[PDB]
């Protein structure tokens, strides 16, 4: 369940597609609203190439939604995004989380 | 402490209502943590397991004129400190969203002060208690043993605070009965999380009232955000610009909305 | 359980000085409509989302003070209840966003200019972005206290109020029945944007201290037996009003009782209630009042620019915010009066 809302129109001239890595300043929090983890405070873009099992599937399932130059309010379900069982410390088990996504550039 | 006949209670007296000296301005009461909703909603043991139905009653002592009780629940976002201070005088606002027809899909209220006046519902003691549900989204509230007509319905997720506003009218003000229906949880279930399954009525040490203190003790900012201001559009109106950024470290206090 | 902790951006709500409130006489249009335009905005200038947010605001319950204030700090224009506004994608009321669709489906962008639509009379307030309006809009709110627009930046953005009709233009044409922001000017003083309770104000020598700011609230613009020897006077005072209309030319007995007829009011006034000065000055208060009163009866409702058929008047405003000019004027009539009574002889115990 991945109901993107567009923050910021996209370009839309282009879409990821396997084999190409992307990247992204992925700002996320909780249902609640308190923020777990904001890679902009880290300030160095998350690189990730999409078709692998390296990320999340709700996160794989909204960048290809999403398109370059995008932000957009990612929701993902406990099913699609750990569950039962999460990072010890970080995410409650079968919590719903809410990630701001934007797409720098996909190579 | 918890009586054998009677579920543990938090009690107010004023200190000296005989005595001229004593003021009787106007005082607002709030219990420390507050009730917290789903983030998404649809005596017998089974029913009291599964019941999401939570329910707390206040006892207005004899002698205290059930006008000036006022008896709800309060949102944690609350500023008002009105010296005398009525239901109407409350802000509220109602949120209308509709189509690119004009059709209304969705329409919801919401505002920062849920009570209903003890004289609006009516020598001896009323006992008034608010049933809330968790799951049903609403409330319901039942003082006296007699059901009310008013009812509200709150957002998915939203905090919630026990809250009597009270007049002092008697040297025995009022009383916090902190008790379970035969088929409702109570409060301190819902009020701590280790508590959740636990039937029995309990007051931990945590749970007070806090009244209202008109003035606190604050920080003035090192640092404060430079804006320029002017009119600089004959036709193109007043014109503001802030150019440097500023950014500041702050702790949140999960129990009350704070920084 | 444990205290979180994170770092946020300072946030600073300005307003212009435009004051508009409903009270059951206050000469108000209960209509306004402004725009405002987004020259540029940086998304990201700062870790967190920097946030732009239009709406309006009371007057007597915004508080939006530096610092924390409430939920995750970074208190916006819809942070409290008692303000109201949006940033562009979700209704912001008593911090929760309210996801209201919009044709555009973006934030506030550069060169991108939006514009709010309330009724005072009728508790709603809608907006409209590009030219197109809102989904959702806005209902059932207090009317207590004076509204004003207001903006609350999040710590960087090139923005410019088009609120003024005169002072700007309008990128798009108000709706019918919606007066422009600059008609509802103060007289007393000129449009300027001031930060709303700044405790604080910068100084050449150094910084300078601010008290409460006091301002007026709608209760602000809220606006019997003839004795025969007072007849007489007012007989003498007929003449001497005779006497007045003469010189306002630049004495018939006809125009003296069309005089009296005229200055009836003020004869009716004294007959209900240095210190001469004190009692015309209250007398001219008064007398300015019951025409304030009999133009609300007419429908009149202040306005910076008067005009006949919407029974606009610059002098549509009580006597505390009336001009110096008019309390001038009034002072010049009651200190004739005054000489008239000094010639009649009695006086009145101040």
């Amino acid at each position: 369940g991945v109901e993107i809302e567009t923050i910021s129109p996209g370009d839309g001239r282009t879409f990821p597609k396997k084999g190409q890595t992307c990247v992204v300043h992925y700002t996320g929090m909780l249902q609640n609203g308190k923020k777990f983890d904001s890679s902009r405070d880290r300030n160095k873009p998350f690189k990730f190439r999409i078709g692998k099992q390296e990320v999340i599937k709700g996160f794989e399932e909204g960048a290809a939604q999403m398109s370059l130059g995008q932000r957009a309010k990612l929701t993902c379900t406990p099913d699609v995004a750990y569950g039962a069982t999460g990072h010890p410390g970080v995410i409650p088990p079968n919590a719903t989380l809410i990630f701001d996504v934007e797409l720098l550039n996909l190579e | 402490d918890g009586t054998v006949d009677t579920p543990p209670c938090l009690r107010l007296a004023h200190r000296t209502w005989g005595s001229q000296n004593s003021l009787v301005e106007m005082l607002f009461l709030r219990l420390s943590l507050p009730v917290q909703f789903h983030q998404h909603f649809r005596d017998d043991p089974e029913i009291i397991l599964n019941t999401t139905t939570y329910y707390y009653s206040v006892r207005v002592f004899a002698g205290q004129e059930p006008s000036c009780v006022w008896v709800g629940w309060v949102t944690p976002d609350y500023h008002q400190h009105d010296m005398n201070f009525d239901l109407s005088k409350v802000r509220a606002v109602t949120v209308t969203m509709g189509d690119e027809q004009g059709n209304v899909h969705s329409s919801l209220k919401c505002s920062n002060c849920y009570m209903v006046w003890g004289g609006d519902f009516v020598h001896t003691d009323l006992v008034i208690g608010c049933l809330v549900d968790l799951a049903t989204g609403l409330m319901t509230f039942t003082a006296n043993g007699k059901e009310s007509n008013t009812f509200f319905q709150v957002e998915p997720n939203t905090k919630l605070f026990p809250a009597v506003f009270v007049l002092p009218t008697h040297q025995n003000v009022i009383q916090f009965e902190l008790g379970k229906q035969k088929n409702i949880m109570p409060l301190s279930a819902a009020m701590f999380l280790s508590e959740r399954k636990n039937p029995a009525p309990q007051c931990p040490p945590r749970l007070e009232v806090q009244m209202l203190m008109p003035v606190s003790w604050s920080r003035m900012p090192n640092h404060f955000l430079q804006v320029e201001t002017r009119r600089a559009g004959e036709r193109l109106g007043w014109a503001v610009q802030c150019q440097d950024p500023l950014t500041m470290m702050a702790l949140h206090i999960p129990e009350e909305n704070r920084c | 359980l444990l205290l979180q902790t994170n770092l946020i951006n300072y946030v600073t709500s300005i307003r212009p000085n435009i004051f508009v409130g409903r009270a059951e006489g206050s000469t108000q249009y209960g209509k306004w409509y402004f725009e405002v335009m987004v020259d540029e905005v940086v998304p990201f200038l700062t870790a967190q989302a920097t946030h732009l947010r239009v709406g309006w605001a009371l007057t007597e319950g915004y508080s939006p003070y530096p610092g924390g204030g409430e939920g995750w700090g970074g208190n916006g224009v819809g942070d409290d209840l008692y303000s109201y506004g949006f940033d562009g994608l979700h209704l912001w009321t008593g911090h929760v966003a309210r996801p209201v669709t919009s044709p555009g489906q973006h934030l506030l962008a550069p060169e991108d200019v939006v514009s709010c639509c309330l009724d005072l009379s009728v508790p709603s307030i809608s907006f409209r972005i590009n030219g197109c309006p809102v989904q959702g809009v806005f209902e059932a709110f207090n009317l207590d206290g004076l509204f004003f627009p207001v903006v609350s930046f999040s710590a960087g953005v090139k923005v410019r109020f088009l609120l003024g009709g005169r002072h700007g233009e309008f990128k798009f044409l108000p709706p019918p029945g919606y007066a422009p922001c600059h008609e509802a000017v103060l007289p007393r003083e000129r449009l300027r944007l001031e930060p709303i309770k700044e405790y604080r104000r910068e100084g050449p020598r150094g910084p300078h201290l601010v008290g409460p700011s006091r301002c007026l609230s709608h209760t602000d613009f809220v606006p019997i037996v003839l004795p025969p020897h007072l007849e007489r006077i007012r007989e003498k005072l007929a003449e001497n009003i005779h006497e007045l209309w003469a010189l306002t030319r630049i004495l018939p007995e006809p125009e003296r009782n069309y005089n009296l007829q005229m200055s009836g009011e003020t004869l009716k006034t004294l007959l209900a209630l240095p210190a001469q000065t004190t009692l015309v000055d209250r007398l001219a208060e008064n007398g300015h009042n019951v025409w304030a009163r009999d133009r609300v009866a007419q429908g009149w409702s202040y306005s910076a620019v008067q005009d006949i058929p919407a029974r606009r008047n610059p002098r549509l405003v009580p006597y505390r915010l009336l001009d110096e000019a008019t309390k001038r004027s009034n002072r010049d009539s009651l200190c004739q009066a005054v000489r008239t009574l000094l010639g009649y002889g009695y006086n009145i115990e101040p």
